[PDB]
């Protein structure tokens, strides 16, 4: 993550991030809406940062320090470049929506009134198709990635030393290889929960209530499609096990 | 400092997200209760043993039968949750959750947890339940369910008041350490 965005999302809520005198000017229903919108962005910042730990800290560090057989790193980190491109684009759109909404002379006071359109764009057409195919691939290679990590940590002394070294910092306590992989699998199932609670406080403007309702339906169509496309890959599976 | 993994399972509004948030946050959420729980690695010292307890939620996965079991690999203790204000969520403990957890987590201790125990003395809760011929889950109905499903134990807590929350997590650490 970058310092600017981390400070912007360091507070425990939107009501705590904006200046106290700016919060006082808004209705409770708006404060409650902005709180869930702020949580959606704050957790999307964290999601993108989890994918940067996988690509830049784990994946790249392994390639440059270790001498692993080609294809082992890809098996440890399936689709991480594609996931990083999908989510980094989404995060850029959300942070710009917040930036546009800032009061002049302020870097922290804002109200996002339109979100539904952005969620409909992200979860419809080509972008949604790419996301459906990427998460079906990732979750089908999830178990294999974990079996592969465990195999390497228990057999290679050098790989063990690399892990202990890069995971030692306190800021990496929740972010080891296995944790990063479950964090990524669990992200997609967080979107309907956040969007539903944003929708619960977005009835003031009918176009918005309708856009958030369409977005909720699109995220569930996608989740149902990823769940249907999943088929766990086994590390060293035999053809006979696959066709029976 | 040994590493153990804990996963909480249960129906939609059984209070599992609220429970993980209130335990992990040393700071009660007076201003805003987050909608989602990411993950957390807790520092627990139970009976003189220091353990790093990874906490995970299954909220949002309840309708996706192929995505959900990706949360189970290497779990050392399962917290099976139900809401004391929802006898319907208890009925699903033996028919749906217990068989799934025994299948993907053979020999992993399960602690049956009754959340929102404070709602047993809430006027609005009792008035609403009585409309559909129901009443708050009784302590013995929880104990009997834990007994029937072969649970390691039965515990009750209240995420709202924090009562019994720390005891659940220290007990789950003891369960995770057993071999
Ligand atoms: C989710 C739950 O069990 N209780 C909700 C609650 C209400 C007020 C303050 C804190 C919490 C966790």
């Amino acid at each position: 993550s970058m310092e600017m965005d981390e400070k912007d999302f360091a507070a425990d809520s939107w009501s705590l991030a904006v200046d106290s005198s700016f919060l006082q000017q808004h209705k409770k229903e708006v404060m409650k809406q902005q709180d869930v919108i702020y949580e959606l962005i704050q957790t999307e910042l964290h999601h993108v940062r989890t994918l940067k730990i996988m690509t830049r800290l784990f994946r790249t560090g392994m390639l440059e320090e270790l001498h692993l057989e080609p294809g082992v790193v890809q098996g440890l980190f399936p689709c991480v470049d594609e996931l990083s491109d999908i989510h980094t684009r989404f995060l850029s759109q959300l942070l710009e929506r917040r930036r546009q909404a800032l009061c002049p002379g302020s870097t922290r006071n804002f109200v996002i009134h339109r979100l539904g359109d952005l969620l409909i764009s992200q979860f419809s057409g080509p972008s949604a198709e790419q996301m459906c195919k990427t998460y079906s691939e990732f979750c089908s290679r999830h178990s294999k990635a974990l079996k592969l990590y465990k195999e390497l940590y228990a057999r290679d002394k050098r790989f063990q030393q690399f892990i202990r070294k890069v995971t030692r910092p306190a800021v990496l306590k929740r972010h080891g290889v296995q944790e990063c992989i479950l964090l990524v699998t669990q992200r997609i199932t967080k979107y309907p929960l956040l969007i539903s609670r944003i929708l619960q406080h977005s009835h003031g403007i009918e176009e918005e209530r309708q856009d958030l309702t369409t977005a909720l339906g699109l995220v569930k169509e996608l989740l149902s499609n990823v769940d249907e496309g999943i088929y766990q890959l086994e590390k060293g599976a035999r053809l006979q096990e696959i066709y029976n | 400092a040994i590493r153990k993994k804990l996963v909480i399972v249960g129906d939609g509004a059984c209070g599992k997200t609220c429970l993980l948030i209130v335990f992990s946050k040393d700071q009660f959420p007076e201003v805003y209760v987050p909608t989602v729980f990411e993950n957390y690695v807790a520092d627990i010292e139970v009976d003189g043993k220091q353990v790093e307890l990874a906490l995970w939620d299954t909220a949002g996965q309840e309708d996706y039968d192929r995505l959900r079991p990706l949360s189970y690999p290497d779990t050392d203790v399962i917290l099976m949750c139900f809401s004391i204000d929802s006898p319907d969520s208890l009925e699903n403990i033996p028919e749906k959750w217990t068989p799934e957890v025994k299948h993907f987590c053979p020999n992993v201790p399960i602690i049956l947890v009754g959340n929102k125990k404070d709602l047993r003395n809430d006027e609005h809760t009792r008035r609403e339940l009585a409309k559909m011929k129901q009443e708050p889950v009784k302590p013995e109905e929880g104990r009997d369910m834990a007994n029937r499903i072969g649970a390691f134990g039965y515990m009750e807590c209240s995420a709202k008041t924090k009562d019994g929350v720390r005891e659940v997590f220290e007990m789950a650490t003891r369960a995770a350490l057993q071999a």
